């Protein structure tokens, strides 16, 4: 009688645990994109088949978009439809033209931007951090020989190169803690699976991770530092607006990235991160086209210290070109995999 | 008492754990078990994430529960 009592309730107990467990741990891996629940394919069509339904969108036009998606998945050729060009050309203008609070401003080379279609929304910054990454590297002559012959590749074809990377031998603890797939997923990916990206197209980079909070208030004032040493010259002749040949930077946090742009250094010397989000729409993209650039719009652009109190930043820098020799070296090294730390 | 520690690919390990070990702790026991530092983990449990410097005992964690492990930084 006594031990079935505890028998009992000890039985009750395990089942509502085991409930509690199961809908979470289903939660947590459709959150981030493990559940094998399909990918970008499906969501693009599902998404459409929406607009559909709600009568926003025509029936024959889901079979022409449909059509143009799947060539594009075919050839592995991002289709353009969320990429908006000449944002550095014009913050130059800007800068340069308009009356701000700026003593100096540094921008990296030419970058599209690129947001989330149907097909990954939700799910792809990290893709499209990369692609805006590589679109800066592709009109850099540097990355000719490394990068020859390549366009921006769609996000399964991202998904793919990354396994790719994995298959080579790249961080395969990494690769097991993604199921060792991407494809066919809605996966959230990091700097680290960006590092062996491009790492295994012989570009040089590396991660810098800012794993706790060096200033007052939450603040990184570090990584503030770092991003303004990477941009910045030692001095000379220096104009107040430097377009520098610089690739931009790979910006992680948890649940999210972006892409860092530049860095401005106002005249009363605090800094302010300039900063692309694959989350924000073509039209608001749009907006910093217009030649006078609303308050709200660049104000949308700039981080200070305050806006970036996330516990951990990484980020991804790229420097150059490898040798092979250099890439072997360094798929070896990812095999324990460590980055830069600070403090 | 007995905890589990699940990761999102459904990879399990049990822990051995008193109420009064902080989530560090915990994080430590995990590193123990699986090599994994402490600053790649993120430890969930009833919808929360746990943090390093509470205990066990400030969410309620029992026999058998099962706290589901992120690892690394992504988004
Ligand atoms: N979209
Ligand atoms: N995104």
């Amino acid at each position: 009688l006594a031990h079935q009592l505890q028998q009992e309730e000890d039985r009750k107990r395990r089942s509502e645990e085991s409930r509690q467990e199961i809908e979470e741990f289903q939660k947590l891996q459709r959150q981030y994109g493990l559940d094998n629940s399909g990918g970008y394919k499906q969501q693009q069509l599902r998404n459409m088949e929406i607009e559909v339904n709600r009568g926003r969108m025509p029936p024959s036009e889901f079979h022409r978009r449909k059509a143009d998606m799947m060539e594009s998945l075919a050839l592995g050729f991002d289709d353009g439809k969320t990429k908006t060009s000449g944002i550095i050309e014009a913050l130059h203008r800007y800068y340069q033209n308009a009356a701000t609070d700026v003593r100096r401003v540094w921008l990296s080379s030419v970058v599209d931007h690129f947001h989330s279609s149907l097909g990954d929304k939700g799910w792809g910054c990290g893709y499209r951090n990369f692609q805006m990454l590589l679109s800066s590297l592709l009109q850099n002559d540097a990355y000719n020989d490394c990068l020859k012959g390549m366009l921006i590749p769609c996000i399964p074809k991202i998904q793919s190169m990354i396994e790719d990377a994995w298959k080579e031998g790249f961080d395969p603890q990494g690769a097991s803690q993604l199921n060792n797939r991407l494809q066919g997923t809605k996966a959230w990916i990091g700097a680290c699976e960006v590092y062996i990206l491009l790492t295994s197209l012989r570009v040089k980079c590396h991660i810098v991770d800012f794993h706790k909070s060096t200033g007052p208030l939450g603040t990184h004032p570090r990584l503030f530092e770092w991003i303004l040493n990477y941009y910045s010259s030692e001095g000379e002749g220096s104009p107040k607006v430097v377009c520098t040949s610089k690739p931009p930077i790979y910006l992680q946090h948890q649940g999210h990235s972006r892409t860092v742009i530049g860095i401005e250094e106002k005249k009363n010397r605090t800094l302010c991160l300039l900063i692309l989000d694959p989350g924000c729409p073509s039209r608001e993209m749009q907006k910093l086209l217009k030649q006078d650039i609303e308050a709200s719009s660049l104000k949308q652009l700039r981080k200070s210290m305050g806006n970036l109190k996330h516990k951990q930043y990484q980020i991804l820098a790229v420097e150059g070109a490898l040798s092979l020799e250099e890439k072997l070296a360094r798929r070896q090294a990812s095999q324990v995999f460590t980055a830069e730390k600070i403090p | 008492m007995q905890i589990f520690v699940k990761t999102l690919t459904g990879k399990t390990i049990t822990l051995e754990v008193e109420p009064s070990d902080t989530i560090e702790n915990v994080k430590a026991k995990i590193q123990d078990k699986e090599g994994i530092p402490p600053d790649q983990q993120r430890l969930i449990f009833a919808g929360k994430q746990l943090e390093d410097g509470r205990t066990l005992s400030d969410y309620n964690i029992q026999k058998e529960s099962t706290l589901h492990l992120v690892l690394r930084l992504r988004g």
